[PDB]
């Protein structure tokens, strides 16, 4: 699952 | 109830109303103008006793139709004219169907085969139209 | 008329044929049995043929039946003139451009570079403008047409991950938690929304108003036109991942594994549909079914009048990441490397998109028409399929780099262009967007 996303 | 229709050729046919009602022209001549006997000048007595047939008788093509319509070319034109004179718009889609049907399937040089018809295209223009109906 | 032009204008006569005998409109009632293949093959009969054949009406129909509406009018001389209908030319041209996906030579793309060493997490593809999204904190207002940047809108002080477009209107969502509007033309920024704490992730546009998702738990209703929040819909207690919104309802899929359906207008949640086992990552909505894709493995079609699940569609291995739907029919992309298209009325799965030429990672987007899907991947592909059978057809693009990171991240698709965010995470691939052009000469 590393299909796009920000971190925090 | 009958009424009765006179072909072209002078041939009196005796059919039963209704039967006779699935040609709004027949049946307008008969409902509206009271036509008796009803004259029927561009349908002759050998195409008018195919077309009450049919009518007696009575989208995909069923197996009875392409049986009846297993005529010959010209009867075929003869009953797609009666049908559209007469307006059974049963019968001139069943014989018009079949007609489409010659054709489908396709090469234009096999086409002609079935239609005789003669490459009237010059060496430039049969180019030309083979180009611009260029499939696949 | 205009077949009786042709007529007298041309003079072909003598033709022993049936048709040629017949009376015009009687030969046409017979040519609109046949289908477009038959009439383009009777048309190359005869000059008396050739002119019945190219009626128009007799194509506008045939055109109203590949749902094509628009006749095509070229311009421009040989001699024997020829009254060409346009409608059929529109047919012809419709032909020619799905043989060109399907087979034909592919022209080397124009190539957008831009958002160097940065990712593209967003792509809109409306008319001639393409809009890119980075997490390079700017987006980019690009020309299909030549391929170069009209502009970049810098503002945001962080990631953008989230956009849509509508003519010359931008959208935007960063995680500097604001949503910004902009001119596409003049590429300024016209209202910067605050109201979001945390990260926003996911945005739909409406005519005048745009729906947000944050990683807040909770979504806002904007006005484009007065930058003003008309609504908060609170009630997520995780992450919005994915919103949908047709101007009447809200739909929201969160990583609380929950689906919200809302009347933004009284800030109120109609229903709460529950049954993901875990986080919800897309959504569709057509006005009648929500279709939600989660982390779960499964995707759930839900009646949203009255909150019910209609078909728990299960096949998938892994995470759906995209889903399109169109007139009921479902096409998903997964995380699993396939791609299905399912009926979601009856819950059938018509297709999976695999075999020898299946994608070797997962899918990331996908695009499709009544024709075919159109299915990108991190193996740094674009792979086009046929609907119909789920057939493979054949790779649109393959990046040299697609083994050792070069990636497809999203795609974009017209009738007669392909947009492709590509790039990687290692610099195999610099980033870029890639047009590909499938318009023919007419």
């Amino acid at each position: 699952s590393l299909i796009p996303t920000p971190d925090k | 109830p009958s009424i009765k229709l006179q072909s072209s050729d002078g041939e009196i046919f005796e059919v039963d109303v209704e039967i006779a009602k699935q040609s709004v022209t027949i049946k307008t001549m008969l409902e509206d103008l009271g036509m008796d006997p009803v004259p029927l000048p561009n349908v002759n007595a050998a195409i008018l006793k195919k077309v009450i047939q049919w009518c007696t008788h009575h989208d995909d093509i069923p197996v009875w139709d392409q049986e009846f319509l297993k005529v010959d070319q010209g009867t075929l034109f003869e009953l797609i004219l009666a049908a559209n004179y007469l307006d059974i718009k049963g019968l001139l889609d069943v014989t018009c169907k079949t007609v489409a049907n010659m054709i489908k399937g396709k090469t234009p040089e096999e086409i002609r085969k079935t239609f005789n018809i003669k490459n009237d295209f010059t060496e430039e223009e049969e180019a030309q139209v083979r180009k611009e109906n260029q499939w696949c | 008329t205009q077949v009786k032009h042709m007529m007298q204008v041309i003079e072909p006569q003598f033709q022993r044929d049936f048709i040629s005998l017949l009376p015009k409109e009687l030969a046409l009632y017979v040519l609109s049995f046949l289908e477009p293949k038959d009439l383009l093959q009777a048309a190359q009969t005869c000059r008396y043929w050739r002119i019945l054949a190219e009626d128009n009406l007799l194509w506008r129909e045939k055109c109203k039946e590949e749902g094509i509406d628009e006749p095509l009018h070229i311009k421009r001389v040989i001699k024997p003139g020829f009254i060409h209908s346009p409608w059929k030319s529109a047919y012809i041209r419709q032909h020619r451009i799905d043989t060109n996906w399907r087979r034909g030579e592919l022209k080397s793309p124009k190539v957008l570079k831009g958002h160097d060493d940065h990712v593209i997490t967003c792509l809109q593809f409306c008319g001639n403008r393409i809009v890119s999204g980075s997490d390079d904190n700017t987006l980019k207002v690009w020309s299909a047409v030549t391929g170069k940047c009209l502009r970049t809108l810098v503002g945001h002080t962080g990631g953008v991950w989230s956009s849509q477009m509508r003519d010359n209107i931008i959208i935007s969502g960063s995680t500097d938690r604001t949503l910004k509007v902009w001119n596409a033309e003049t590429g300024e920024c016209i209202h910067t929304l605050y109201g979001h704490t945390s990260t926003v992730r996911c945005m739909h546009l409406h005519e005048k108003r745009v729906v947000s998702g944050s990683r807040d738990a909770t979504l806002r209703v904007w006005d484009i036109e007065t930058g003003q929040c008309l609504h908060v819909l609170m009630g997520h207690v995780a992450a919005v991942r994915c919103v949908q919104y047709d101007g009447r309802r809200v739909v929201s899929g969160a990583y609380d594994f929950m689906v919200k359906v809302w009347d933004p207008e009284t800030e109120t949640c109609l229903h709460t549909l529950q049954g993901h086992t875990n986080r919800v990552y897309s959504l569709q909505f057509d006005g009648i079914h929500v279709v939600s894709g989660s982390l779960d493995t499964s995707i759930r079609v839900w009646d949203v009048e009255t909150g019910n699940c209609i078909h728990t569609l299960t096949g998938h291995q892994s995470l759906t990441s995209g889903m399109e739907l169109k007139d009921n029919i479902l096409v998903s992309g997964n995380a699993d490397s396939t791609v299905k298209i399912w009926d979601i009325k009856t819950g059938q799965c018509l297709q999976t998109l695999q075999g020898p030429n299946k994608h070797q990672s997962a899918v990331t987007c996908l695009q499709f028409n009544k024709n075919f899907v159109i299915t990108s991947s991190d193996d740094g592909t674009v792979k086009l399929w046929d609907l119909k059978t789920g057939e493979f057809i054949r790779n649109l693009v393959t990046l040299e780099s697609g083994g050792s990171g070069g990636v497809v991240w999203r795609i974009r698709a017209s009738n007669t262009k392909l947009v492709c965010a590509v790039g990687s995470r290692n610099g195999t691939e610099e980033t870029k967007l890639l047009v590909l052009d499938f318009d023919v000469d007419m």
